[PDB]
């Protein structure tokens, strides 16, 4: 139960100065590792415009609720147009005041993120496609249960949704072929080939996975603190221009 | 401070937060507020944003100013690329930005204008029934009504206005089959321009194809602009020689308009043979339409008739005949009193009183 | 009598459509066959006007409002904006007075 | 119709109990009654069942799990109608508005007028996205499909709430989906959300159209079945 | 100059049927998007 | 279309005369499963369907009564017509008779 | 019961003065290819050709028609409503003119105390 909340951020800055402020306003302490991930390390990508830093800025704090811990995930390119953004978690004052550190100090600008529909059908995409230490991308899969919440006269259709059990996910990405995009290849063009529902024109709200994820258009919310790096790599794909 | 996301957001000196830094800057390049306008411009039109109308106002007011930023924001933004995003906030920016640039960096963007305004162009009619390419020709045009205040890039104003006007006078915006106001709003604010211009550089004359094209259409406010010009460049060409065909090229202008208007009787753009094949095609009545501005007529006819106790044609002529006390007096009554007032459609009776002196006495 | 109006309005439509198809067709056919004073010669050669008259009257009517509300609401922005633009340059004059007062004092 | 009200009583001088309805239709083998399932329901559901037959039994299976409001929606729903099973597209064959009888007249006839109709489009056409015309009869298209011949979105009968499942069968997987829905009036806001041009109505087909409506049920290789 | 000639050039440079009683079947089936009977006498 | 139209309306008037014995078989087709065989560009009826116009004549009032409609479908899989959407009120039992008929399978 | 078939009307009028402008360009055009076998100033004078062609079209219906029946009270009151607004749009361009320059004498004095303001700073520097 962890709801991720995004927000953008305008210029390209780097973390490991500047913190020690951090830590005099906070009287705290916080580890900010350097990962230079990259994804899909499968050797089709050329090595560029592929990979990106991430900056876990961690609470190491006493961890006796869940509420008040909150990470901070980043990411960056220097490459794109908007190079970077982050995401916060927790209902803590220490978000406010650190993103009172982070307009007040490198002079940035920040926003929230509004999603679109297909932006939230790749990350339906890349919440699953799993990373194993074998250099190789095993996909794991979920009953999904999509949703809508249109406006209609008088109420009409107020809220209707798609769910789609496991085994037929599975058949259906079987049926499709080898691929690393299933719910953008294989069960879009199934519902529109079999309803006639284009779900990317719909109103989408909540495309929800079995107890895994839960994808909003304002917000993600999920069941283990990390997130992926394909997840944020579509994100921050998702907010050019 | 450095926070730049809280001061401009919207303390008596809030209001002077962009000025302050700008002076402590010493600014001559990328300041703070510079990157916060053009990335919030970025922002509103990538749809990034819930509401633009909180932001796009404040761009305005701080963009009014600072001829740089504005410099910047014109070059990298007015293309096709942004236009096809959304046309309302490029309507609002350029709506904002344009009439208090006066440009002064290199003054040769005639090229640049003339390939934004055929950019547009193309775009409203790649649509077909727009009404939005007009109006970013009336900012254009607010923009020439500052490029001749001062001494300084003229030349580049009255070839951009000829360029304009040019561009302005294709069928496919207006016509008067099935068209619209919106390209006649334009051109006559660029009608009133040219009248100032020449109330205080031989290339006042607008063309002759322009001028046969702003007499022959049916809108009398164009018409009212048009003969205003008229005037104008009457009194800037009587302190001019004869010579050169082009004061009698304005005499053809000021004849042909009087061959439309109360004079009767011939070359009006077209061999009156043309006129006979018509009136043979359709159709005493041979000149009984010689002269909708009658509807007009005939409202401030009932008007002065309020003053008394109770289709100009020969029609007009037996209902005269069933009870001044002519048909071919009203006309000039008509015209006095539309010469007199302070209504509209002055300038027609302007032009009808300072020119053909038989009837220079009304 | 409006049913007649609408019936020889749709014959003129089909009689001018016709007419528009053979007239490209001719000409393409010319152009496909090919591989000064004419055009003076053509300056000397040659239910439609109530409808024209209604529509472009009507149009004229419906786009002047439109103009008169747009330019209606960009006055009073415009107008706003020059308030508080004056507004601004005034306490900016006077914060230059009182800068100059105190480099004079310093 | 016949509304037979029963009402039920205690001794804490009598508490009341809630009124219990059985609506009987004239003649057809469908009894409404109104929703609950205490034993006082099934008490008195079981002595009309046990009373009405007098010659031979007769047992009430419920052919629905899901309520619905109105008398005059479940009459036209599933009483004696004409409209009793066609309820979709095929509610013009539920009014007979096409043809006239074999003794009417032959110069007033659509096989002698013809009828204008539109050119479909079968390539997939619709995910790369003027002239009224063409827009009547796009309209005119989503109402033949949505309903009869010719407000203006609410169909002739509301439903509450609808649950599908398509089980389809390709390369020999059963793939199941679970289609469900709620609100007032399920198809016409379908067919006001496919009147903004957001489905594709040249693939929609019977079943979501709204045929057999008020019916949850599943489908085996394209032929609708109810739920028990 | 250029600037006038490419404004001059760019001045100058700027389905439903009906169906009857008799028709053959491919026509009437590919505007078949009613649940009426078929018209083909 | 004179001889055309005067062949049309002695079709449809020969329709009438069939129409007049009660029970006609008139066909139908499903816009739904009209796909489309690709190779030539050609439409063929996936699921072929039959429509039965029943229709009774009264003799009191002497004209014909809203005729009822029965509408049969193929199955995918067997090659026998099921009982897909009748209009027949449900006092006259329809599937129990469909089922009686041929041992179920027509 | 008039509303939707004046709107149909309307729409069949701009329909027909779409296709009786074609049709009048596309004989100019025919006269233009057949009469042998091309300028911005011979199209020009083309169109100038036309706006008469539709002006004398204009007065002919005005005088077949004007020189309380059906089909004439549409004319009459468009012709009372059409033309009661030009006061009103010439009052607003002039407001916006008198605005522009406003806002171009505080343009020019903000940018002349800008001038003085980043002197004075650079004295202060």
């Amino acid at each position: 139960p962890y709801t991720w909340k995004f927000l953008g951020i305008s210029k390209q800055l780097s973390l490991e100065n500047g913190i020690a402020k951090l830590n005099q306003l906070l009287n705290l302490e916080v580890d900010l590792d350097i990962q230079t991930i990259r994804v899909p390390s499968d050797p089709d990508g050329g090595t560029a415009a592929d990979e990106y830093i991430r900056y876990e800025m961690r609470l190491d704090i006493s961890n006796l609720d869940e509420g008040t811990y909150s990470k901070f995930i980043f990411l960056g390119n220097s490459k794109m147009e908007v190079p970077m953004f982050l995401c916060y978690c927790g209902t803590d004052n220490r978000n406010e005041v650190v993103l009172q550190w982070l307009k007040a100090e490198y002079g940035v600008i920040m926003w929230p993120i509004k999603f679109e529909q297909k932006t939230m059908i790749k990350l339906a995409d890349a919440s699953i496609v799993h990373v194993t230490k074998e250099n190789i991308e095993q996909i794991t899969w979920f009953s999904s249960k999509l949703y809508f919440e249109p406006e209609t006269q008088d109420k009409n259709l107020r809220q209707f949704s798609i769910e789609i059990p496991r085994e037929s996910c599975e058949g259906l990405a079987l049926g499709y072929g080898n691929t690393m995009h299933p719910y953008n290849d294989a069960i879009v063009p199934y519902i529109y080939n079999e309803t006639g529902m284009a779900v990317e024109r719909l109103p989408l709200t909540s495309v929800i996975l079995a107890g895994h994820t839960k994808i909003m258009r304002e917000s993600i919310v999920t069941s283990t603190r990390s997130l992926r790096n394909r997840v944020l790599a579509v994100v921050l794909q998702s907010i050019q221009f | 401070n450095s926070n730049v996301l809280l001061p401009r957001k919207v303390d008596s000196l809030k209001h002077l937060y962009s000025s302050i830094i700008l002076i402590k800057n010493s600014r001559d390049e990328s300041s703070s507020p510079y990157e916060w306008c053009i990335w919030q411009l970025k922002r509103c039109f990538a749809h990034q944003i819930e509401t633009p109308q909180e932001v796009i106002p404040i761009i305005i007011s701080v963009s009014s100013m600072d001829n740089k930023l504005s410099s910047r924001i014109i070059q990298t933004f007015c293309n096709l690329k942004y236009l096809k995003l959304d046309e309302l906030t490029l309507k609002k920016v350029c709506g904002g930005i344009l009439p208090l640039w006066k440009p002064e960096l290199i003054s040769g963007t005639r090229e640049f204008f003339v390939k934004f305004m055929a950019s547009i162009f193309m775009w409203s009619t790649r649509d077909g029934n727009n009404c939005t390419f007009s109006e970013t020709c009336f900012y254009v045009l607010q923009m020439i009504t500052n490029w001749v205040l001062d001494d300084k890039l003229i030349a580049l104003g009255l070839t951009l206005l000829h360029d304009m006007q040019s561009l302005l006078t294709l069928d496919k915006i207006f016509n008067n089959a099935t068209s619209n106001r919106f390209s006649t709003m334009a051109f006559i604010s660029s009608l009133d321009i040219l009248t100032q211009l020449s109330k205080q550089i031989q290339y006042l004359i607008v063309g002759p194809d322009i001028m046969n094209k702003v007499f022959s259409s049916d809108d009398p406010l164009l018409l009212s602009a048009a003969c205003r010009y008229l005037v104008a460049t009457k009194n800037k060409l009587m302190q001019y020689p004869s010579t050169n065909k082009f004061v009698r090229m304005q005499n053809q202008y000021i004849m042909d308009l009087t061959n439309y208007l109360y004079r009767n009787k011939s070359l009006f753009g077209v061999s009156p043979d043309f006129f006979k094949q018509i009136l043979e095609n359709l159709y005493f009545k041979n000149a009984k339409f010689f002269t909708a501005l009658s509807y007009i007529c005939i409202i401030i006819l009932r008007r002065l008739e309020t003053a008394e106790n109770t289709i100009i044609n020969e029609e007009t002529f037996n209902n005269f005949f069933r009870v001044v006390n002519n048909i071919h007096d009203l006309r000039v009554k008509i015209l006095m009193h539309l010469s007199n007032t302070a209504n509209p459609y002055r300038d027609i009776a302007a032009f009808l009183f300072t020119y053909l002196k038989s009837l220079s006495k009304y | 009598v409006l049913d007649v109006y609408i019936k020889n309005l749709e014959n003129q439509i089909g009689n001018k459509r016709y007419f528009l198809k053979q007239a490209q067709g001719a000409i393409d056919e010319i152009t496909k066959r090919s591989l000064s004073e004419v055009f003076t010669e053509l300056l000397r050669k040659p239910p439609i006007g109530f409808s024209l008259t209604s529509n472009f009257l009507s149009l004229r009517a419906q786009s002047s409002s439109e103009w008169l509300s747009l330019m209606n609401d960009q006055s009073v922005d415009q107008k706003a904006m020059l308030l508080l633009q004056n507004n601004i340059n005034s306490d900016l004059k006077e914060l230059l007075r009182k800068l100059q007062h105190q480099m004079t004092i310093m | 119709v016949l509304i037979t009200r029963i009402q039920l009583f205690d001794s804490n001088p009598l508490i009341s109990r809630r009124p219990y309805y059985v609506a009987f239709p004239l003649n057809s083998p469908i009894i409404f009654h109104s929703v609950d399932k205490d034993i006082y329901a099934r008490l008195v559901l079981q002595s009309i069942s046990r009373t009405i037959s007098e010659r031979e039994t007769i047992i009430f299976k419920p052919v629905q799990k899901i309520p619905v409001k109105s008398i005059h929606n479940i009459m036209t729903l599933l009483g004696p109608s004409r409209f009793a099973e066609s309820m979709g597209p095929w509610e013009c064959y539920a009014s007979a508005n096409f043809e006239r009888s074999p003794l009417h007249d032959y110069k007033k006839h659509q096989g002698l007028t013809g009828k204008k109709v539109m050119v479909r489009e079968f390539d997939d056409s619709f995910l790369n996205d003027e002239e009224p015309e063409i827009r009547r009869l796009r309209l005119e298209k989503n109402m033949i499909k949505f309903k009869g011949s010719a407000s203006r979105y609410s169909s002739l009968v509301p439903i509450e709430k609808v649950g599908f499942t398509l089980k389809n069968e390709i390369n020999s997987r059963i793939i199941t989906i679970k289609l469900k829905f709620n609100g007032n009036d399920i198809f016409g806001g379908l067919h006001e959300l496919c009147d903004k041009n957001l489905i594709n109505i040249d693939k929609v087909p019977g079943w979501l159209a709204g045929e057999n409506g008020s019916f949850s049920g599943t489908i085996m290789n394209g032929d609708f079945q109810r739920e028990q | 100059q250029n600037d006038i000639t490419q404004d001059f050039l760019n001045l100058i440079s700027i389905r439903v049927e009906r169906i009857n009683g008799l028709t053959n079947l491919q026509k009437e089936l590919v505007t078949k998007y009613d649940t009426l009977p078929l018209l083909n006498m | 279309s004179t001889s055309d139209r005067s062949e049309l309306e002695d079709y449809i008037v020969l329709e009438n005369v069939y129409r007049m014995f009660g029970i006609t078989f008139f066909p139908l087709v499903d816009p739904i499963d009209l796909k489309i065989k690709d190779a030539s560009g050609e439409i063929f009826v996936d699921r072929e369907m039959l429509g039965i116009r029943l229709e009774v004549f009264s003799e009191r009032t002497s004209q014909f009564e809203k005729p009822h409609y029965v509408l049969l479908k193929k199955r995918i899989k067997s090659n026998s017509w099921f009982l897909f959407k009748h209009t027949i009120p449900s006092f006259i039992d329809v599937q129990g008779i469909f089922d009686d008929t041929n041992g179920g399978l027509v | 019961s008039s509303e939707k078939q004046w709107e149909r009307i309307q729409q069949l009028e701009k329909e027909h003065v779409e296709v009786y402008r074609e049709l009048l360009i596309t004989l100019d055009r025919l006269y233009l290819i057949r009469k042998h076998n091309l300028s911005h100033t011979q199209q020009r004078l083309l169109e100038i050709r036309h706006q008469l062609q539709i002006n004398l079209e204009k007065t002919a219906l005005l005088i077949r028609l004007l020189e309380t029946n059906v089909l004439f009270t549409k004319l009459q009151n468009l012709l009372e409503e059409s033309n009661s607004l030009d006061y009103e749009l010439l009052q607003s361009l002039g407001a916006q003119s008198s605005l522009h320059k406003q806002l171009i004498e505080s343009r020019a004095e903000r940018d002349e105390l800008m001038s003085k303001l980043i002197e004075l700073s650079s004295k202060f520097p």
